[PDB]
RNA sequence: GCGGGGUGGAGCAGCCUGGUAGCUCGUCGGGCUCAUAACCCGAAGGUCGUCGGUUCAAAUCCGGCCCCCGCAACCA
RNA sequence: AACAUGUUCUU
RNA sequence: GCGGGGUGGAGCAGCCUGGUAGCUCGUCGGGCUCAUAACCCGAAGGUCGUCGGUUCAAAUCCGGCCCCCGCAACCA
RNA sequence: GGUUGCGGCCAUAUCUAGCAGAAAGCACCGUUCCCCGUUCGAUCAACCGUAGUUAAGCUGCUAAGAGCAAUACCGAGUAGUGUAGUGGGAGACCAUACGCGAAACUAUUGUGCUGCAAUCU
RNA sequence: CCUAAGGGGGACUCAUGGAGAACAGAAAUCUCCAGUAGAACAAAAGGGUAAAAGUCCCCUUGAUUUUGAUUUUCAGUGUGAAUACAAACCAUGAAAGUGUGGCCUAUCGAUCCUUUAGUCCCUCGGAAUUUGAGGCUAGAGGUGCCAGAAAAGUUACCACAGGGAUAACUGGCUUGUGGCAGUCAAGCGUUCAUAGCGACAUUGCUUUUUGAUUCUUCGAUGUCGGCUCUUCCUAUCAUACCGAAGCAGAAUUCGGUAAGCGUUGGAUUGUUCACCCACUAAUAGGGAACGUGAGCUGGGUUUAGACCGUCGUGAGACAGGUUAGUUU
RNA sequence: UGAUGGUCAGAAAGUGAUGUUGACACAAUGUGAUUUCUGCCCAGUGCUCUGAAUGUCAAAGUGAAGAAAUUCAACCAAGCGCGGGUAAACGGCGGGAGUAACUAUGACUCUCUUAAGGUAGCCAAAUGCCUCGUCAUCUAAUUAGUGACGCGCAUGAAUGGAU
RNA sequence: GGCGAAAGACUAAUCGAACCAUCUAGUAGCUGGUUCCUGCCGAAGUUUCCCUCAGGAUAGCAGAAGCUCGUAUCAGUUUUAUGAGGUAAAGCGAAUGAUUAGAAGUCUUGGGCUUAACUUAUUCUCAAACUUUAAAUAUGUAAGAAGUCCUUGUUGCUUAAUUGAACGUGGACAAUUGAAUGAAGAGCUUUUAGUGGGCCAUUUUUGGUAAGCAGAACUGGCGAUGCGGGAUGA
RNA sequence: CCAUCGACCGAUCCUGAUGUGUUCGGAUGGAUUUGAGUAAGAGCAUAGCUGUUGGGACCCGAAAGAUGGUGAACUAUGCCUG
């Protein structure tokens, strides 16, 4: 009495290609969320020390 | 009763053999596949005549049984039982299914129609390709036309079209008649009941030499 | 009822190769992975830990993270009308280097060397690859090679 | 399920913060007070005319419950709760399985 | 359209799953009695209703010809 | 308290 | 489509909730009687419909198959 | 070149059946106070290198050897398959055009290669 | 389901077969040999595993604490489950290591409410103390219709909104089932497959059976049978002319052209159907919206009355029976 | 149901109907003239009776603890539970085997089992599926009618049976 | 509520609960309708959840407004390099399972020279839930400036370390900046409509005897579309 | 304006100085945690189209439910008088 279509993927790729299929944008620096916490922790200090050293040598 | 054979003629379904997944399957109507003088030696029956399918279809075990009986009975009547060896070359391994709708008035009250329609086992059929040999008979060269007529009668028991082909090869061996005579006279074949064994130039040389003592190494 | 569990459909994909069961050769554990390396993902059915989902079986991606026994790999997955960046943690048994990249780095070195050779010689060379071009003209001798005529053959049966 | 009566696990008490010996008992819910706000509200809503004012669950389907272990540290007397998987039979300090003996049917 | 069945004189096995048909009642003899009845001992008794096929081998499987007894056979 | 029965036909 | 039954020669338990097959009648041996019945003292007799499975262990628990008796099959 | 220790790839290295093996190495081999483990010094432990032996392990060689590996005017451009037509055919199916392309089969060849360290007639 | 069937370490090797040892045999335990897993690993199936992931021994609680990142299902929400790290605290081992439950893929649960554990910390608002109550963090009590209402029937007295998204006719596709016709020829037919028949098989046709389906119609296509009347089909019962025979004649049987012409009267039943009686040259089968209700009839079916049986506690039910019921 | 009552009415009342009444009456049901009869079952559902002895049982009251809110305990009405009655209350009213000197049949026996196992009657009946039951009669011919028969799907005794 | 010798009858043509006014424009996931022109863009019948299945929310598809820029690196495509896969086909004198026939042994193992079993070499035939092998089509990734090389800075991470890891200073390499073809340009944001019954064709494919039947896959269509042809016809 | 590593404020976990109504205080330093925050404000007000929710809610449409009234000139039944 209410039997109807159960499933089809007809027209689905056609809809997907109207505006897709778009690759995610790439960036020079990735987010370090999800990277090993011990690496990320020390990388913080390594960047901080590098700025301090460059700020020093530029004075002289 | 049995539905007419047109209801299960063509290979529409995947093969559905008897297995762990359909156990309640009846026996095929054909039980005997080797008739005539099945103990005869390879050199006794040099001529091979095939009945070849020209259809991609399903042959019920009932048709296989009827054709076997027809051919065997005719050839035995004309040339005697020991003058040939007939081999049915297809085995019905495909199970046929049936849904079994009621044929009384008011069946629609009782039954559910196309709901849950998966069928019960009904019969067995053999799946044959175009060019597949159905039956084979080896006899002597003087018995050509008797076996040809015997197979001619069996053809009418099958749906569709079949051809009767005279083979160039010696009996049921894969060798042409001249090739078989050359292998025989060179001591490279021995009898093994109804069949033979051929010489190997591989393996232990001592066993090869013992097994075919009359071998002419060349 | 339907069944859509985590490893459904993996009967053959996660089987070990014929006569390739048992212990993992140690070369698998001696490889070194770095962030930025490109790796092929192949599930080993004998290592149940750190396994890829069947989707990532046969996919190639970038390494983004390196831990004790595993690497983090970035995979792009088509979801609807766009790609989603996926991050999968895989033990090294399920990972292998990609060979095309080694080839490409070799070509980088060769291009640099050729350019330097031309610069020392005083000229310019072309570094772009080229597709296969149509062949040029040629002369064929018939010495001991007289053209031999062929014809179609008649039909024969061999049954 | 047989679970032993003592268990050496981590203690969160500010005295310990380490693995200590614990006493294992099974948790049992206490008596519902008549002065909990939910119950004072319910009684007020049920008074007067109107009949039953709230739903009453009927379609029970589970046959088991989750067992909660009560672990008390023998040093500082801090408790911890630890739930188990569903089981139909549970006992503490039952006799351990002996391996390789003839059954005396 | 079906569903069972046709094995001694009559009731039943043997069939399922080919090679090897038995008991029961009843008849033909002896045992016992004064003679019977009963009782006991023995003995004969069906190549399977019939015609076909498959089979090395058919009461046993697969068809046809009869007899026995029935179950099912618009409708709005 | 319990205790039913006795083939046919004679000489 | 369901539901119950299948256990000594007969009619029934035991299943459930695994470890032993219990009851009445019947059968057989001896006794009491002139004899028989009743009665008394003894003895045999069900591998649990069947093929599998699990379990250390199957009448029992878990499927297929076979036979027996039943319930449901409605709105036009 | 032999051998040992630690290996990489993980049968061209495996398996059966014979035979041979100098030097060193390895091995079997002797013993039970001590550390240690056993129903048993068999295995495990320890001690001697002293009494012996290449018999076995191990290494190599042999076999119209089994297995394995490799190749191919072997089968076969076959089976299968992408694209095409108002192609053929009642249909099952088949051919053609532009492409890809097996397996079995057959025949022939091979039977570990190698890294680090030490040592040797 | 499991305190091990979880974690670590160690030693060993499994099914099965062969050959041997008192009672001892097919099956007791002891020995050796072969043994790529043919075993085992809680439980379905698939995958995985041999100095192990199996068996046995030893020690254990990582089946723990804090809170983030990720994978599957996916809206890239929730739940379930899983993966790799960080920071603790532990187990085990000589050690490298390994361990955040069960070798992997299933084994489960919001808001409100209650209850417990933790900080014993916040609040009870005129100020305090002690009871009591209320909060914060983390679990448990459960929704299996499993993203999670608190829930029995009957209507043959019935209503409304709709539905041809959907049943009860015709029609359409199909043709299993029904009906009809071929091919082969084992046998029957005194001999003889085919005068006449014809098993086992096998190819079709038809839409006069019954199903299957749900395309049309639910702002309605009048829903049985008979009566009446016309016409069509041929798969021919009779009548015309013929061919065949196991055609002497008579009778009969098989077949061809043929639908020109006919194919009846009655008992019982609402019947189509069935079944007898009888006449006849013969008493063929079918179609036309299952022809034909502004042509009839209204016996049946199928509104409301009433009775019975079985069922139901009951209201009531019943392809069970019975009687009365407006045909524009 | 004997009036301080039964049955019924009303929002209430110093309120009503039966009632100008009193068991030969009023009220509530079932069956349905006469004749002849009206079997067995109180296990179930109801209805009803008994309460000195008695588990559970509300509010109030009682005792204890507490500073108090409160908590706990005992006691505790009817009701429930326990025990009896009642079918012209609702209703209900059995299986499997064997057995006689032809055969058949089974008066007879064994066994399981209920609250009781459908008695007297009656029947293919307006109640019987199978079924157009079988036999007889009626007709030329009868799915009709009538008389018989009865393991009766699913007849049956005031849910009244047979006349 | 009445009244009923009982039909759910009768109670002013109204009765399985009269008539009148009001609450009341009661609510409806349902049926019907919904009013001028031209221009530009232009769908969906699919995903997840729902007492959800004639309805919603959610994502998708569509429009509008733009904004930041101006050839940056993009593409329903090829080439080159490199992965993954277990379908088609094939195979069964290869494992598992199925399966016809002899033959030679074994009798130490059970019957009547056999009869079956067992062993060995053979023989006919098969598999959606078998497999050593194994395509075609389809599918992942790369082809540089965010690069390569040289020197040596940072750090609490890492190494026995002066070893590494990650991010850098300074130096060098220039239009062939490292395949093809194309590019009414690229990137970014907000907001909202309709839709959430589909259906057809080739090929693959499941149930069913089959169906203008029922259910999937990829692509193209019809729906939403006229036009020439197929007489006629989504 | 965008990607990324930090810093600041509140919540959470740890640390715990000089001191003390000795149980308070919380200097200082940490932490794969957390917020609809900071880091040289952007808002408020009026108006317009579109979109949303409550309203009769685009228009017309139930079967029902409730409150207060009016009928025994028909008809049902009793009674009284013909
Ligand atoms: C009454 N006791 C009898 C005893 O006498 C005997 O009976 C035989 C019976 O078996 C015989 O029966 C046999 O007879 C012959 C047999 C001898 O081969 C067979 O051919 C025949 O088929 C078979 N019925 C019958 N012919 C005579 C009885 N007395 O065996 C049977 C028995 C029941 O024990
Ligand atoms: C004595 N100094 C304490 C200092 O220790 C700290 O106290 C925290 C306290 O705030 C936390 O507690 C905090 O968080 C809990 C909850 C969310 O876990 C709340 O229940 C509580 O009210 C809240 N203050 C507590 N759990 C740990 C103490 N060290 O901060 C508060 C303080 C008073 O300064
Ligand atoms: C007028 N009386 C007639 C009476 O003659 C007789 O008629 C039959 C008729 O029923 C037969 O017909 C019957 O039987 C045939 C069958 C035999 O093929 C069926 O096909 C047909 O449907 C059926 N009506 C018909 N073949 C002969 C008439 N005399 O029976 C029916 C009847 C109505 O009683
Ligand atoms: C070799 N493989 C082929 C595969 O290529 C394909 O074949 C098609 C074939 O079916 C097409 O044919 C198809 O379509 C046409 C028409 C509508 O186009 C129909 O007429 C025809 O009946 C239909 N089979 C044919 N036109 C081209 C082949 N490549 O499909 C069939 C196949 C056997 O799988
Ligand atoms: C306490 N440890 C901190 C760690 O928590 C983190 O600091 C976060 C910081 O990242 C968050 O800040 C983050 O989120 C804010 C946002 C809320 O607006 C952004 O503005 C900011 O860019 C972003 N980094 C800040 N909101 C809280 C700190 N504790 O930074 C690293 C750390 C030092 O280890
Ligand atoms: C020039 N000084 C700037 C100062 O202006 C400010 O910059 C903020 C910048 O931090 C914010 O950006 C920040 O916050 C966003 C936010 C979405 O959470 C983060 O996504 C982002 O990572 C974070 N850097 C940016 N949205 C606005 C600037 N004015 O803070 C950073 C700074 C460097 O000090
Ligand atoms: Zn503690």
């Amino acid at each position: 009495m209410a039997k109807s279509k159960n499933h089809t993927a007809h027209n689905q790729t056609r809809k997907a290609h109207r505006n897709g299929i778009k690759k995610p944008k790439t960036y020079k620096y990735p987010s370090l969320k999800g990277v090993d916490a011990k690496f990320k922790r020390n990388h913080r200090y390594a960047l901080h020390g590098t700025a301090k050293a460059l700020a020093k040598a530029r004075a002289e | 009763a049995r539905r007419p054979a047109r209801c299960y003629r063509y290979c529409k379904n995947k093969p559905y053999p008897k297995s762990r997944y359909n156990r309640a399957v009846p026996d095929a109507k054909i039980r005997i596949y080797d008739l005539g003088r099945k103990k005869a030696t390879v050199d006794e029956f040099p001529l091979c005549i095939h009945l070849v399918s020209n259809e991609l279809e399903q042959l019920s075990s009932e048709a296989l049984e009827a054709a076997r009986i027809c051919a065997n009975k005719y050839i035995t009547k004309v040339s005697g039982r020991d003058s040939f060896h007939l081999r049915v070359r297809v085995h019905p391994f495909h199970v046929l299914r049936i849904n079994k709708m009621l044929s009384c008035a008011g069946a629609d009250r009782l039954q559910q129609g196309m709901r849950g329609a998966w069928g019960k086992p009904h019969g067995l059929a053999a799946r044959v390709s175009i060019g597949q040999i159905i039956m084979s008979a080896r006899t002597k060269d003087s018995n050509k036309d008797v076996v040809i007529e015997g197979l001619r009668r069996a053809r009418y028991k099958f749906p569709g079209q079949q051809k009767i082909i005279i083979s160039k090869k010696w009996g049921f061996t894969p060798l042409n008649r001249d090739e078989y005579i050359a292998k025989k006279t060179n001591g490279e074949v021995i009898d093994d009941g109804a069949y033979v064994k051929f010489l190997s130039r591989k393996g232990n040389l001592e066993a090869n030499l013992q097994q075919f003592p009359n071998y002419q190494y060349s | 009822g339907k069944s859509r569990g985590y490893r459904s459909g993996t009967r053959y994909a996660f089987q070990r190769d014929f006569k390739k069961h048992g212990a993992i050769p140690l070369s698998t554990y001696l490889k070194v992975y770095k962030v930025g390396d490109i790796v092929d993902i192949k599930a080993n059915g004998s290592i149940q830990k750190g396994m890829p989902h069947k989707y990532y079986h046969g996919k190639t991606g970038i390494v983004y993270n390196v831990t004790k026994s595993s690497v983090g790999v970035i995979i792009n997955k088509v979801v609807g009308n766009r790609y989603i960046e996926k991050r999968v943690n895989l033990r090294v048994e399920h990972v292998k280097h990609s060979a095309c990249r080694q080839e490409f780095l070799n070509r980088v070195k060769s291009n640099a060397a050729k350019k330097r050779e031309a610069k020392a010689n005083g000229e310019t060379v072309y570094l772009k690859r080229q597709a296969a071009k149509p062949r040029g003209s040629r002369i064929i001798s018939t010495e001991g090679n007289i053209p031999q005529t062929l014809a179609p053959v008649a039909y024969e049966t061999f049954i | 399920v047989n679970v032993p009566k003592t268990r050496k696990t981590y203690c969160k008490g500010k005295e310990c913060r380490k693995h200590t010996q614990h006493k294992v008992t099974q948790y049992k819910a206490g008596k519902a007070s008549l002065f909990a706000q939910g119950k004072r509200r319910y009684d007020r809503k049920q008074s007067g005319y109107g009949g039953q004012t709230k739903q009453i669950f009927h379609k029970k389907a589970k046959t088991t419950k989750k067992v909660v272990l009560r672990l008390e540290c023998v040093v500082c007397k801090t408790k911890a709760q630890l739930p188990l998987k569903r089981c139909k039979h549970f006992e503490l300090g039952g006799d351990k399985k002996q391996k390789g003996q003839a059954l005396q049917f």
